């Protein structure tokens, strides 16, 4: 089974080794689509605590494809990783970060302790607003929270509050009160053709043997030897006459390889009579000494 | 995510149509399994994604829902549907969990225990224990209620239960009731008793005895 | 498609157990496997899996006390439990996993494995009457019968008159005691008339102690 | 591939007045006669095209050539109407019988359109680039019922 | 000839088989048809000719009878199968008729009302009028009766009631009931009252209130 | 097939109105075409038909009243009620009949139009509160509503804080009152803690008018 050279992987690192996360209220989004989903790095990483998935098992995960995966990316305290999930209420479900309680996709999470915090206030979250979110939005307003009947007027004061606050991260804050890396992975299947598929390896391409053949979508046989054909830029393989794939070129090497059928032909006794002798030959028809 | 059965013990004939029911706690969108599991052995699968019925599995076996209510229905309960039936949330993975269980038992009218009580042995008191032995046999539902007197005082927090699986032949069952106090315990008290309580009793059944 | 699950037997508390299952009528290689158990007063509960790209996963509960492996070369599905705990005491069985589109099930499991966890070593039964009386009788019918405590590991066998009553006979499960050692009881069920003319013992057989113990139970 | 609020009329370089407003995208990618042929498969936008000099300044030359895809585009966009962004050619493309002529190193040196005239008719039942001297039978005439009584 | 459908409500779970009856006032051959009318929805046909099934109705649906008595049967109610259904007499035509409709409500046991009861405003005092509204919020079965009292004299022919549609996730309804008199039939009297009776109330409840 | 009803809309009592219905995806002149009408409290009711041979049937509450007519050439149904009474008012649809041997049955309808009759000209609603008290509270939970009254025709929509509380919101069904107007009512349930803390506005559209109150309730 042969499929072509592995690039352009989906960018997982760059979103779970990345320097910074955003603040939980103002959650960032990346977008990952035409590109390998190679989930290697997240198969073992010993730093994840938390590895749930809603949308399907974790090792059909990495075969699987998607039109559309999302990386939502933010840090939040060991005590609220608990709201990262579908029919969960509180004040990051319900004000900073909102899934569907249909959802499909991925929930990762690790302690950040050594990472996001010193008090380290750069994160911060929605503690105020008026009603709760819709699935995937992002609520950046800073505008004062009314809280009373009295209009706030741009300012905080009596019953009128600046609606985000800060973390007091510490890294001798307990467990519940350190700082967590959090990554949302939204997968989703559409109409349109699916783009994020699992890498597949290669095996080793024998030549001058009787193989069955499987080159990216097309199922072959027979024998490959090297072709002289040349073929366009876009072509992937040749046909002969009768809608028979005549040569491939594969997907590695941009070699083209000429395909012949394994060795067959009728298999002769040839005798003298055995009136006077018993003793035989044996033709094999159309066929090489060295396939006998 | 936690499931919940209902009931937890279901009495049908041979022949009725057997209907259980598991609940979510939150929405699994179709994402259950049904499971059965004979005595003695592992569990066969029945139903997956809600509705899928598995290959091998009986044209007997039905069942549909969503979200958070989900029923499994068997047509027509045969002898050989005698298990414990399991629903399984298969929404939250890795951590696939199983409901509590429902109990398919073969109804068979409503049997009264019989019930007796046994005082502790004297090779028993020898070595300071006194077990006082209630045994309710051949009665059905297998559910049943035994409060263990002292003295005419409740007891709680001492005591055993062990339940047989339901015959073969009669369709009941039996229960062994063990009250255990240390012989130090036994020598404060004069009268020991074993109240049962059950679907086929019209009230509460004592049997009792005196300490020596 | 078979799977026979090993390695159950009697550790104590603090100790470890090692586990495997035995693949055979499917490509091991290709399918990820899980164990589950199943514990008395709380149902079946999934324990681990290991996929077929190596990675692996645990409850809250077996995180950092489980490992989970396997052997494709030899189609064998292994795991090792270390710091194991009372609350560990279950029959442990291997599974395979299989699915449907985005759908995941269990179809295949083995017949299972008794793990049991206790300090205790291993204990002959006492073996006490329950001797019948006035209060074991009621219309005609009368019962007697035995009672078997402080043994351990289980099983223990109990039948009446060696085998030659099998009616009227009621065995029950054996229940753990907070001693750490097991317990149960039998009785048969007799004619009132029977008491003091027909003789009953109770034979008490622990298979793991080679103790037999043959009660004569009279009022 | 994000909703734009385009342009009713859109269009060194400084000006760029296609659209103003976006919302969110789900596919993103970074004398002269070009050709090009569009059209959208189960969801794939297939782009072929060609590029060649030409010594035309007043019209689209007569010649042969064919057209090799280029690029592949995986996003299940509806495309009914189609907007030029700023001297072309638009044409539409019909479900019709072709034959393709390949020289030695499989380029498309010709081609006969099956449905043109009788003489393609000849060629296309003959599977033949050449017809010699004779007659053939190409189809089947036939009178169709149109009213009933 | 008139037709008659029983219940007038029927109350039946996914998964249960629901049946439905149509009496003729005379014998109508096998002359009935049978439609299902979803909320917001023209009918659909679903049987006609007594038993015969129509394209594109779910196996799940059939039915029978002769004479004067008809059933329709649905072999597992799904929850698209909410809606009025009818009965319609064919045999004598042109004058084609129905019955008064069944109503499939999807069971979920038995929900008590909360009542709440609403003085009129002083903007509406203001203009001569006076409304007292009486609320009972997420009940079922959707049957509900509300006595109006003025000074505990029952009330009768002054008040309107309106009803929702069953609740798409909790199953229930929601009845409004307005008394409505004049300001110069309100200041005649002190003690305005709502008393409620429905399935999932052990007695009947009355909220009150004085005016001014 | 598809059938599709117009005409419908606001007429006097004593007036008349003229429906018609458009039939696509079938061989309009060679079916019979009926018209029926839901009218709320009595039911669904058979008005009229028209038959391929020009023939026309009613009922005689319609007869003398009500003129059916189609056009072939148009694939058109058409019926023209005048005489029209209060009583009228319904949803009216039209219908493909078909039929099987000698059973006739209704095969098709479209999605009707509404029939108001009424003397009333436009009204705007007049918009009161239901304010909230303690005999709108029980058990820690609370009610506050509105009620808008004698406004015509229908439809008026009602919601709270112009669509930000959507749950614990019941808007009931309008009813027609004996003024020829219709009022209905909307009711939030709340916390009784939120009662003088919260504001709650009903927001009552009445399309028809172009009329649209903002009502704050208050205890
Ligand atoms: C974030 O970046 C770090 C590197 O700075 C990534 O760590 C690297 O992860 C790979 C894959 O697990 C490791 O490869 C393995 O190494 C062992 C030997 O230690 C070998 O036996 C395995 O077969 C495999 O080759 C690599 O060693 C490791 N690098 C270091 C310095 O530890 C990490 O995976 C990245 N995380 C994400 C989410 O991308
Ligand atoms: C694929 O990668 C190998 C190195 O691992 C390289 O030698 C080969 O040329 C690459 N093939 C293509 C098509 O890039
Ligand atoms: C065939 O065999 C016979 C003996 O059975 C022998 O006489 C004869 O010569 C043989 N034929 C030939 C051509 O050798
Ligand atoms: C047979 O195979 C050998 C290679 O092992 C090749 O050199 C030779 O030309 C082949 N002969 C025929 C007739 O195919
Ligand atoms: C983002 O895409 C979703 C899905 O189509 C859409 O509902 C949402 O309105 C888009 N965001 C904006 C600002 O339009
Ligand atoms: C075009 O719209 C239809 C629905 O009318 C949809 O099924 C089809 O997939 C769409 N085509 C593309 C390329 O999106
Ligand atoms: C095939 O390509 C070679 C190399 O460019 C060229 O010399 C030869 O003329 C070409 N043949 C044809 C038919 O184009």
């Amino acid at each position: 089974v042969r499929f072509p050279n592995i690039t352009n992987l989906c960018p997982f690192g760059e979103v779970f080794n990345a320097t910074r996360f955003a603040s939980v209220y103002a959650w960032n989004r990346k977008r990952i689509s035409n590109c390998v989903a190679d989930y290697s790095v997240l198969y073992n990483s010993a730093s994840f605590s938390t590895f749930k998935c809603y949308g399907v098992s974790p090792t059909k995960l990495n075969d699987l494809c998607f039109t559309n995966v999302y990386a939502d990316s933010f840090v939040i305290r060991g005590d609220e990783v608990r709201q990262i999930a579908p029919g969960q209420t509180g004040k990051i479900a319900d004000y900073n970060y909102k899934l569907p309680d249909d959802f499909t996709g991925c929930v990762i999470a690790w302690n950040s302790n050594n990472l996001d915090s010193k008090g380290n206030y750069n994160y911060l979250y929605r503690l105020f607003r008026k009603s709760n979110l819709k699935p995937f939005e992002r609520d950046i307003s800073t505008e004062i929270y009314q809280a009373g009947s009295t209009p706030c007027n741009g300012v905080e004061g009596f019953n009128c509050y600046f609606p985000l606050q800060s973390y007091g991260f510490q890294p001798t804050n307990g467990v519940g009160y350190q700082p967590y890396r959090v990554v949302v992975l939204s997968f989703e299947l559409l109409h349109a053709p699916a783009t994020v598929c699992g890498p597949k390896k290669s095996t080793n391409l024998v030549k001058n043997k009787c193989v069955n053949f499987n080159f990216n979508g097309l199922t072959g046989t027979g024998v490959l030897t090297e072709s002289n054909k040349k073929f366009l830029p876009f072509q992937q393989f040749g046909r002969d006459i009768a809608d028979t794939t005549d040569a491939v070129r594969d997907p590695q090497t941009l070699e083209i390889l000429d395909i012949t059928p394994c060795s067959f032909g009728g298999v002769s006794v040839i005798t003298p009579g055995t009136n006077t002798s018993n003793q035989v030959a044996v033709l094999y028809q159309d066929v090489n000494c060295t396939e006998v | 995510i936690e499931m919940t059965q209902s009931p937890s013990s279901l009495s049908a004939a041979v022949g009725d149509r057997v209907t259980i029911t598991c609940r979510a706690s939150q929405s699994i969108g179709s994402y259950l399994n049904w499971y059965q599991q004979k005595p003695g052995k592992a569990p066969k699968l029945l139903i997956y994604a809600a509705s899928s019925l598995q290959s091998g599995v009986p044209s007997r076996f039905s069942g549909s829902g969503s979200g958070t209510d989900f029923t499994l229905t068997i047509s027509s309960l045969q002898p050989e549907d005698f298990a414990i039936y399991y629903c399984q949330q298969s929404y939250v993975s890795p951590t696939y969990t199983f409901g509590p269980g429902t109990k398919v038992d073969i109804k068979r009218t409503v049997a009264a225990p019989s019930v007796f009580i046994f005082p502790p042995s004297d090779e028993q008191l020898k070595s300071g224990t006194a077990s006082v032995v209630c045994l309710l046999n051949n009665f059905y539902p297998r559910e049943a209620k035994v409060q263990w007197k002292v003295d005419n005082a409740l007891q709680s927090g001492n005591s055993q239960e062990s339940v047989t699986e339901q015959d073969s032949k009669d369709s009941t069952y039996s229960l062994s009731s063990t009250l255990t106090l240390s012989k130090a315990d036994y020598e404060k008290h004069k009268v020991y008793a074993c109240e049962v309580t059950h679907q086929g009793l019209s009230s509460p059944v004592t049997k009792s005895f005196n300490r020596g | 498609v078979q799977l026979v699950e090993s390695g159950g037997g009697l550790v104590q508390p603090g100790g470890s157990l090692r586990l495997s299952c035995a693949a055979s009528g499917f490509t091991f290689s290709s399918y990820d496997m899980h164990w589950v158990r199943q514990t008395t007063g709380k149902g079946l509960e999934w324990v681990s899996t290991i996929g077929t790209a190596g990675d692996t996963y645990y409850p809250d509960s077996v995180k950092g006390r489980f490992t989970i492996s396997r052997e494709d070369a030899k189609n064998s599905l292994y795991l090792q439990m270390n710091s194991l705990r009372a609350g560990d005491t279950a029959v442990y069985y291997c599974a395979r996993g299989d699915s449907s589109g985005y759908y995941y099930y269990f179809d295949y499991w083995g017949q299972g494995t008794l793990l049991t966890v206790s300090s205790a070593s291993t204990k002959g039964p006492s073996v006490f009457p329950l001797a019948p009386s006035s209060k074991s009788t009621s219309g005609g019918t009368a019962a007697l019968g035995c009672l078997v405590k402080d043994y351990f590991p289980e099983p223990v066998t109990v039948s009446w008159n060696s085998g030659a009553l099998t009616s009227g006979v009621h065995t029950f499960p054996a229940v753990l005691q907070s001693s750490g050692l097991y317990s149960l009881s039998s009785v048969v069920t007799v004619p009132s008339s029977s008491l003091g003319t027909q003789t009953y013992i109770c034979n008490v057989n622990h298979k793991p102690s080679n103790t037999k113990v043959d009660k004569k139970v009279e009022p | 591939v994000c909703e734009f609020q385009f342009c009713n009329d859109p269009f060194m370089e400084s000006e760029f007045r296609v659209y103003s407003s976006a919302n969110n995208c789900t596919f993103e990618y970074v004398k002269n006669l070009r050709e090009f042929v569009f059209k959208n498969i189960d969801g794939y936008f297939k782009i072929y095209s060609k590029h060649t000099p030409i010594n035309l300044v007043r019209d689209l030359p007569q010649g042969f050539s064919a057209l090799e895809p280029l690029v592949d585009l995986p996003i299940g966009i509806n495309i009914t109407r189609f907007q030029t962004l700023l001297a072309y050619y638009v044409g539409y493309l019909q479900p019709r019988t072709f034959l393709l002529k390949y020289n030695e190193n499989g380029t498309i040196t010709d081609a006969v359109d099956c449905a043109l005239d009788p003489l393609s008719e000849t060629k296309c039942t003959l599977k033949s680039f050449t017809v010699e001297k004779g007659i053939y039978q190409t189809s089947n005439f036939r009178v169709q019922p149109t009213e009933s009584i």
